[PDB]
């Protein structure tokens, strides 16, 4: 593997999951995110390190504040991103 | 003496680390044992110092310029036969 050294899987659940396998398998870093209301969903504790990210935001909300996110994969040295599916997945301002 | 040490010590000392050693012998290998055990605690916040972490506390600790480690603990393990119990952390999120 080239040039990311770690990514960020900016989802949760199932999906968010299937991404760290894919990492893992390839010698990447991850990073989960997780909302107050996500503290339990399991895909947390499946990554190398996470951070909670929609802070008093509504649940679904969470993992859309972009801007959080940025930052959060910023200061974790994250290469890359990786949205999955829905949420900011096929969100433009997100992806520029 | 200098020699003495390098073979007490793990690696090869700077002169300073030598005097010491001269001054207080006892006291200077304690620490080194210590400081092999636990890794350089100057860097944590006194409280924590002294009174380890409340459940459920979170706190940050800055290892060097930008290397911050969020610490959550969660639980504390039950006693075993020898008395050993596991605690439950996360360390960047990720449980430990």
């Amino acid at each position: 593997m080239n040039r990311i050294k770690k990514v960020l899987v900016a989802n949760r659940g199932e999906i968010a999951i299937r991404v760290m396998r894919a990492c893992t398998e390839l010698k990447i870093k991850t990073v989960a995110i997780y909302s107050q209301e996500d503290t339990g969903s399991f895909h947390r504790y499946k990554s190398d390190e996470a951070y909670l990210v929609g802070a008093g935001k509504k649940p679904i909300d969470a993992y859309l504040d972009i801007e959080n996110i940025i930052e959060i994969a910023k200061e974790s040295g994250a290469d890359a991103i990786h949205p999955g599916y829905g949420f900011l997945s096929e969100n433009i301002e997100f992806a520029r | 003496v200098k020699a003495e040490l390098k073979e007490k010590m793990g690696y090869e000392p700077t002169e300073k680390d030598v005097i010491s050693y001269i001054l207080y012998p006892k006291v200077f290998l304690d620490y080194q044992e210590m400081i092999n055990k636990y890794g350089d605690v100057t860097v944590l916040d006194t409280p924590t110092f002294y009174k380890g972490m409340r459940l459920g506390e979170t706190i940050e600790v800055e290892l060097e310029k930008g290397k911050i480690l969020l610490i959550k603990l969660n639980s504390i393990g039950e006693p075993i036969a020898d008395g050993t119990r596991v605690i439950y952390f996360e360390l960047n999120g990720q449980p430990r």
